[PDB]
């Protein structure tokens, strides 16, 4: 996260970080959305352009954390995978399209005061929020300039509207994303960076005062760059895969 | 394009697991 | 059931530093 700021404990509960066993690195950030459901970026576990491929046994799933290095005894719970499921029409070729996937863990986890699970957006509530100039919040442990830092970071960004994002890039973007970030005239900066893939943008309903998971953090070119926003996957477009997989086991 | 560091970390105990 | 309510912030009403300006952003 660039510009954001130490998040306060407790602050993101279903913040989940995606550890690999050997070497022991943080690979992504990813959500809790039940006791045995993880949400991340498809690419965090299936990326061919940069020879990654996981499986359920290269990965560990960390919850309840806030200091990125650290091992939180009596805090943070591990969990592993039971099995991953990537969106069968994921398009790692050429614009990270319908960048997500669920995660089942071996074991439901016992919520806390620091491990909770975050609400999947509604038509309703989707509608309602998804707006240009209503700001999301974005959290992770990824890289605070284009080091790492010590504990959990937040920024909280502006979703912009579709033709400005369309116009800041050569990527062909697609409904399946969204972007955030400020304007160069708007005084204001920040940006998800590497590191943060996977982790959740998520804004809190003032009709029920719940927090709901509107995107998952997927790309951008460069970080914080002027003119320039951060993309993010459109859970609410893909939420009848998300149900069918979840149903379906 | 899309999003480790490697700032290294504290040992994961195996009563974790 | 019980998601997106935060242990120690909406179940204790109390707020987080930032997150008013989260909700005066939905005009």
């Amino acid at each position: 996260i660039v510009e954001g700021s130490d998040a306060e404990i407790g602050m993101s509960p279903w913040q989940v970080m995606l550890f690999r066993k050997s070497p022991q690195e943080l690979l992504c950030g990813a959500s809790l959305i039940s006791d045995r459901w993880v949400l991340t970026a498809a690419h965090c576990l299936l990326y061919p352009p940069w020879d990654k491929n996981f499986t359920e046994n290269d990965l560990l799933v960390r919850i309840g954390k806030h200091s990125r290095t650290r091992y939180e005894r009596n805090i943070e719970k591990i969990s592993m995978l039971e099995k991953i499921y990537i969106h069968p029409r994921y398009n790692w070729r050429e614009n990270l399209d319908r960048d997500i996937a669920l995660m089942k863990l071996k074991k439901p986890v016992a919520f806390s005061d620091y491990i909770h699970p975050v609400c999947l957006p509604d038509r309703e509530t989707a509608a309602s929020l998804l707006q240009a100039g209503y700001k999301g919040r974005v959290t992770g442990w990824g890289n605070l300039k284009e080091g790492q830092p010590s504990v959990l970071q937040v920024v909280n960004l502006p979703i912009v509207e579709r033709p400005v994002c369309k116009d800041s890039t050569r990527i062909r973007i697609t409904d399946n994303m969204f972007c955030a970030g400020y304007k160069p005239d708007e005084g204001k900066r920040g940006d998800a960076c590497e590191g943060d893939s996977g982790g959740p943008f998520v804004m809190k309903s003032p009709f029920n005062n719940r927090w709901y998971q509107m995107g998952i953090v997927s790309w951008g070119e460069g970080c914080d760059r002027d003119g320039k926003y951060g993309f993010y996957t459109h859970v609410f477009r893909l939420k009848k895969w998300i149900q069918k997989v979840i149903d379906q086991f | 394009x899309p999003x480790g560091g490697g700032g290294d970390y504290e040992p994961i105990p195996e009563e974790a697991a | 059931a019980d998601c997106g309510l935060r242990p120690l912030f909406e179940k204790k009403s109390l707020e987080d530093k930032t997150e008013r300006e989260l909700l005066e952003s939905y005009i």
